[PDB]
């Protein structure tokens, strides 16, 4: 009930720039050195396995050894939304850069090898299935709008998550005071439950980033 | 990117990258501060060979905390702390610029 | 600095692509029972 | 025949046990291996590339 | 040199703090040594504005209440659950073996 | 935690104030060292362990402006 406080994207508040807050993923990529792997290796490498079991199902031709690009997709948003949490580290899915780079280049990979492969059912996923003459025109027109900012939202909405998780996370920590026990006790049991929530979040909202390129690659 | 020229497998065995292949240098810890400014012009500075001595330090840290079978939680810690120290101070002048108290 | 971003968020997701690519565990699962199935015999002068 | 079979026996006499066994020398003593005119794969495994 | 596998990895203190560090002071001053280091380092940053405790702080403890109980409640079963499939591995290939020899 | 506090007896007593010839002819033995050497010749290993002690040591005097302005967070 005291204040608040903001701007925790600035990327060159150091000449050591916080471009280095991107290159943090390639430590925590788990190594491999002998036969019969580690630990880590191991539950890595179950869940990974895992995941593309979990896709097959929704691979097709089209995305016939693609999916290593859908996991690298996976992982690198579960290591931009799980590290974007820790407290002394600029929010790097808040940069509309990295969520430029999460959705662009991968759309108009999709949208355009769609149209080059199959034309005509690219325009039929425009329209409604089924659709009579008089449905027809004004359907085409909203979905040709739908299916051009569809991925501009699913950036936005990747961002979203992670600026709205933090600024909750500051607003709760802004608001608490370290003499008073009771303060910080429900400062720090309200954040408790909020990083429960947005670690969920993070996670889920990987899961299902990777289950809609997955389903866009296979058309 | 390649195995570097200095490894030989006849004598050595197999590749480890967390075991310098080139000439066996005494190391700076048993340097006793009189030759720590020969020893410093010595090693040279080359972009090449100060990333081949971060990779070879990074593989000596997981032979010593992930490669072994029972690798615990232990360097997923110490890489959380680790990265949030080095940004704290990365982020110092955002930090220091609020503070707490006045005077101090 | 958009493009400096894009390119190491790219050049990053390519090193995470790569990593992935040989995260695996081989296995050699192929035994000698086929040897066991080439048992070659004399035909026998009838 | 049977001086092959010896001398695969003498190859798994003379391979180094698995427990302690590199990963590089597990390509080097099994000649598989995995490179750049390679089937790829999401996982690099014995029969993934056709299943058709 | 050839490399051989350790079974256990280094051993480590507080968590994380390798105990290399905390050993390399017992000559000079001791156990209480590296302790009393690191207080006094904390209390150094905390009184002299160097560690800024901002609204991130209550962030990071949260973290840390998490972390542990976390760990402390579901390590044992992933560990367990991990060593499970190393030796189902490790089977595996010594069942390959002594197939191939047979 | 009573072993801690164990230790905290042994090795955390003030020193024996019977030891200001022991402690100066120490100091007077890094004196003789100071302008002459026992520091060229010391490991770095050992020198990095050396300053850390001073290090130590420098951080009982931040400890007591902490306890000589009251609470030890901040200036109250
Ligand atoms: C929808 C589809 C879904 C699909 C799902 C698929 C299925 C799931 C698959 C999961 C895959 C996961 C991915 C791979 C993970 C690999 C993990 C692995 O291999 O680990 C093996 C690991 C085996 O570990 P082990 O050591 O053998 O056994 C653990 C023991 O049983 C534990 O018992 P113990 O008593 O031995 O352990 C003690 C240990 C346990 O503690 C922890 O592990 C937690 C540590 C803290 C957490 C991180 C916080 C770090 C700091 C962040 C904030 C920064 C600001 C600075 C600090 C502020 C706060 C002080 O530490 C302590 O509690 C004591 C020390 C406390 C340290 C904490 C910090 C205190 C600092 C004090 C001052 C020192 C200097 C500080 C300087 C800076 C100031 O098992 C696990 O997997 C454990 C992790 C499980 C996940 C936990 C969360 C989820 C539940
Ligand atoms: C730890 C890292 C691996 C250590 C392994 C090691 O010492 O042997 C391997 C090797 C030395 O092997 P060696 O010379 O053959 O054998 C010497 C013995 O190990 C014996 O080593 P030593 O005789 O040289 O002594 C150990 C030495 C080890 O040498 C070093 O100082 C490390 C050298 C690498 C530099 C970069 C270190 C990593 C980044 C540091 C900042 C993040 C730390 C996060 C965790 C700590 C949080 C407090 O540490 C010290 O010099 C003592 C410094 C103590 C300062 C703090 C005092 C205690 C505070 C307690 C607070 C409690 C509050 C409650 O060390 C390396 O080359 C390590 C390279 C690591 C590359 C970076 C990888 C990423 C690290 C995480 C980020």
């Amino acid at each position: 009930m005291m204040a608040s406080l903001f701007s925790v994207f600035d990327p060159t508040s150091s000449f050591l720039s916080n471009w280095l807050s991107m290159l943090i993923p390639l430590l925590f990529m788990v190594m491999s050195f002998w036969l019969i792997p580690s630990r880590p290796q191991f539950l890595a490498k179950s869940v990974l396995m895992g995941l593309n079991r979990e896709m097959s199902l929704l691979m097709g031709p089209a995305s016939f050894g693609a999916n290593i690009l859908v996991i690298a997709l996976f992982l690198f948003i579960l290591f931009n939304n799980f590290i974007g949490l820790f407290p002394y580290i600029f929010t790097a899915t808040s940069h509309l850069a990295v969520t430029l780079s999460l959705a662009v280049p991968l759309w108009i990979s999709f949208i355009l090898y769609t149209w080059i492969k199959e034309t005509t059912n690219a325009l039929a996923h425009l329209v409604p299935l089924g659709t009579p003459a008089p449905l027809m025109p004004f359907m085409v027109l909203m979905e040709i709008i739908s299916n051009m900012i569809r991925p501009i939202t699913l950036s936005v909405r990747l961002a979203a998550n992670m600026i709205a998780g933090h600024l909750l996370l500051t607003l709760l920590g802004a608001q608490g005071t370290l003499e008073n026990l009771y303060v910080t006790s429900i400062v720090v049991f309200s954040q408790i439950i909020l990083l429960m929530l947005e670690f969920s979040v993070a996670i889920i909202q990987s899961y299902v980033f990777m289950t809609l390129m997955t389903l866009y690659a296979s058309e | 990117g390649d195995y570097p020229a200095e490894y030989n497998p006849k004598v050595h065995g197999p590749y480890d990258p967390a075991r310098f292949y080139g000439k066996a240098d005494v190391p700076l810890g048993q340097v006793k501060l009189g030759e720590l400014s020969q020893w410093l012009g010595r090693r040279n500075k080359n972009p090449q060979a100060v990333a081949a001595a971060v990779s070879r330090g990074w593989w000596r840290w997981q032979h010593k905390y992930v490669l072994p079978r029972k690798g615990g939680i232990a360097p997923y810690i110490q890489l959380i702390v680790g990265c949030s120290i080095f940004f704290y101070a990365i982020n110092y002048g955002k930090m220091v610029a609020h503070r707490q108290r006045k005077y101090h | 600095p958009w493009i400096m971003v894009f390119l190491v968020s790219m050049a990053l997701l390519w090193a995470i692509m790569t990593m992935v690519f040989f995260l695996y565990q081989p296995r050699s699962v192929s035994s000698a029972k086929g040897f066991s199935d080439r048992t070659v015999y004399l035909n026998w002068k009838w | 025949r049977i001086e092959n079979y010896k001398a695969e026996l003498g190859k798994l006499g003379q391979m180094i046990p698995f427990e302690h066994m590199t990963l590089e020398d597990f390509f080097e003593a099994f000649p598989e291996k995995v490179l750049n005119p390679d089937p790829p794969s999401p996982n690099v495994k014995k029969k993934p590339f056709k299943n058709n | 040199p050839r490399p051989l596998r350790p079974v256990n990895p280094g051993k480590v203190r507080v968590g994380f703090v390798p105990e290399e560090w905390f050993t390399f002071f017992y000559n000079k001053t001791g156990v209480t040594g590296p302790y009393v280091l690191g207080a006094g380092a904390l209390t150094f940053l905390l009184s002299k504005e160097i560690y800024v405790v901002e609204h991130e702080f209550y962030t990071g403890v949260a973290i840390a209440i998490m972390g542990t109980y976390g760990v402390k409640k579901f390590g044992k079963q992933i560990a367990d659950y991990a060593d499970k499939g190393i030796g189902e591995i490790e089977q595996s290939f010594k069942e390959y073996q002594d197939s191939s020899k047979i | 935690l009573a072993t801690f506090l164990k230790y905290a007896k042994v090795e955390l007593t003030p020193p024996g104030p019977a030891d200001v010839p022991k402690i100066q002819e120490g100091i007077q033995n890094l004196i003789h060292s100071a302008k002459t050497g026992k520091w060229k010749q010391v490991s770095v290993r050992e020198a990095w362990l050396n300053t850390l002690i001073v290090t130590e040591i420098a951080m009982w005097f931040f400890v007591g402006e902490c306890i000589g302005k009251g609470s030890v967070i901040g200036y109250r």
